[PDB]
């Protein structure tokens, strides 16, 4: 979804 | 001023304002059942926005946002806990209604002041990109149920992806850190609820059976399951073995070998667990390997040429993967913005003022990742190494790889998840050995492996690229210099070529006659300068499942919509009892 990068930290 | 239901980051949106349900679910689902799903590694916490911490399965999904997006289309926005906008053409503000049924799962409502009171709370305790993507923007709630969101640029795709903000509630955030792990659930709002765990072991979501926004059109027909259970195993082949004994009910089969020849037994033979390769001609992760270019063994484009001719993918596909693997080649693989042809007009016009900064070969050539004869030791390929390998001054002493000057032996680690299946490792270590290169093999837990790949602590380390369907704004956390500890940006390249490409791409949002040769023109830029190693994908999805399921007719583009699957009383019969377990 456009956007979740902004929002959180790269996981797995 | 216009007014509307439903945005689209390209074009219009497929689902007219009067929708009922997508085209992909069944309005008429039945509600219950559970499924039971795995999850490899561990979790240590409940908080995905924080700082740190390995976050629990789904723990992305715990809140309902102000529009949602549809799984049939790349980037469509329909209405969720908002009922509706009003905005300027030039998509610099926009004032979104809140739909006052909305409620967190407390009961209580949520309101403007709860989308005003999220935003600051990412402004001032989010991960460190957010303060610097909508440093310009403000969110204000002006009036009970209105919010009104400022943008300092026009930006479509900057609004648009607020409006894919989970959106808290302030009268238990108030009382978190944003930046910190939580311990036990935060109090949300989506269809589903967590109601037991087990750290590191389980997540069990239930769903919310008064679910304020059961009703609306893009909730109908989802959610069905009334239980969704998430069981962690630390090693693949254990998940594999476990879900063949039916200890959990579905499974996405990524492992070639797995696939080809061990969904055997007579459980299979009774028919108890379906196959289904599902192919799918849309946008498509793609794995690589990261170069870590800050560090010294990697900063030549000569060496990340030459490690990448000794990977021998034709031999590893044919010995090691039953043929299964297409090759990567392209950040935008298998859509529209792949570089697969020659530079046109438009692209010439916006590549030819950097050519003192690009290799040649963007000009010139179609990117091809090398092809082997597939034996291992294609003689063409490995004296291009060889060559290349000398040229940086990395020389023959006997028969190992030494720099020229200094004489230190050329070696480097590579860092892998214990729990994945890593066949691929010792060939591609014996063809370096070849070169005389040493390759050291460190493969962590769980949770080392998310710190490590979180700061970079990596010589090398596999990294998916996740499918992008066209050039989004958010290539810039990934890619533009700003955004290098965004965790994002695996092999931490800070390029003036990328960051005027991409800022191109920004202001051309929404533009597809622009974005066609922009994209394709990244594309190039990221692909020859071998920032990282292309591995492999496949365009299609390989599932299999304990037949308890129902389906709708058709299913989403962007997807597996398992959301939409319901529980089968019908078929379930036929299984065994779950009491065995
Ligand atoms: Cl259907
Ligand atoms: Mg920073």
């Amino acid at each position: 979804v456009l956007g979740e990068p902004r929002y959180a930290f790269n996981f797995n | 001023i216009k007014e509307s239901y439903a945005f689209a980051v390209l074009g219009e949106p497929r689902y007219a304002f009067n929708f009922n349900h997508f085209d992909y679910v069944n309005p008429a689902a039945p509600k219950g059942g559970q499924i039971t799903l795995s999850a490899l590694g561990t979790f240590d916490n409940f908080n995905r926005y924080a700082l740190r911490g390995n976050p629990g399965a789904r723990t992305e999904q715990l809140y309902d946002t102000l529009f949602t997006t549809s799984d049939d289309e790349p980037g469509s926005y329909y209405p969720l806990i908002a009922e509706s906008a009003r905005y300027a053409d030039d998509y610099s503000w926009v004032e979104v209604a809140i739909n006052p049924r909305a409620r967190f799962h407390d009961g209580s409502p949520i309101t403007a002041r709860d989308v005003e009171f999220t935003f600051q709370k990412f402004m001032t305790e989010g991960v460190p990109q957010f303060r610097l993507v909508y440093k310009g923007t403000t969110v204000k709630a002006i009036a009970p149920l209105t919010v009104r969101i400022e943008l300092a640029k026009p930006g479509k795709e900057d609004m648009l992806s607020l409006f894919s903000l989970p959106v808290f509630p302030e009268k238990y955030w108030k009382d978190h850190k944003l930046s910190d792990p939580l311990a036990t659930p935060p109090l949300a709002s989506g269809p589903y609820r967590v109601t037991s765990w087990k750290m590191g072991q389980n997540i069990v979501y239930s769903r919310v059976k008064d679910y304020w926004a059961a009703n609306l059109p893009v909730n109908r027909g989802r959610w069905n399951f009334d239980t969704i259970r998430y069981d962690y195993y630390l090693d693949d082949n254990v998940a594999f073995e476990a879900f063949k004994a039916g200890a959990f009910d579905l499974r996405m089969e990524n492992d070639a070998k797995n696939w080809a020849t061990r969904y055997t037994g007579k459980n299979f033979d009774k028919k108890y667990i379906i196959k289904d390769e599902q192919k799918n001609e849309s946008a498509q992760d793609t794995r690589w390997l990261a170069f870590n270019i800050q560090r010294p063994v990697f900063s030549d484009r000569r060496v990340r040429e030459a490690i990448t001719l000794a990977f021998d993918f034709e031999w590893m596909n044919k010995a090691l993967f039953y043929n299964a693997w297409s090759r990567t080649n392209s950040y935008f693989q298998n859509t529209e913005y792949a570089a697969r042809n020659y530079p046109d007009a438009a692209e010439l016009v916006l590549l030819a003022p950097m050519k003192k900064d690009l290799p040649s070969e963007v000009f010139t050539q179609i990117y091809q990742p090398p092809v082997s004869k597939g034996d291992g030791y294609d003689r063409d390929n490995l004296l291009k190494a060889d060559k290349l390998l000398n040229e940086a001054g990395w020389v023959l002493k006997g028969q190992q790889r030494v720099n020229a000057t200094t004489g230190q032996p050329l070696s480097f680690e590579l860092l892998l998840p214990a729990s994945s299946n890593s066949q691929w490792v010792l060939p591609f270590q014996h063809s370096l050995q070849r070169l005389g290169i040493n390759m050291d093999i460190r493969k962590v837990d769980n949770s080392q492996i998310t710190n490590r790949m979180r700061s970079r602590d990596y010589d090398m380390m596999p990294r998916v690229w996740r499918a992008m369907p066209w050039p989004s704004s958010d290539l810039q956390i990934s890619w533009s210099s700003e955004y290098i500890n965004s965790t994002y940006n695996a092999p931490g390249v800070q390029s003036p070529v990328i960051d005027s490409l991409i800022n191109q791409i920004i202001a051309a949002q929404g533009n597809k006659e622009k974005l066609l040769p922009l994209g394709r023109a990244l594309d190039r830029v990221l692909t020859w300068n071998y920032y990282m190693l292309p591995m492999w994908y496949m365009a299609e999805d390989r599932l299999a499942w304990w037949d308890k399921f129902s389906q709708p007719a058709v299913r989403p583009i962007y997807s597996l919509g398992i959301d939409t699957w319901w529980y089968d009383v019908n078929k379930a019969a036929k299984l065994p009892s779950a009491s065995k377990q």
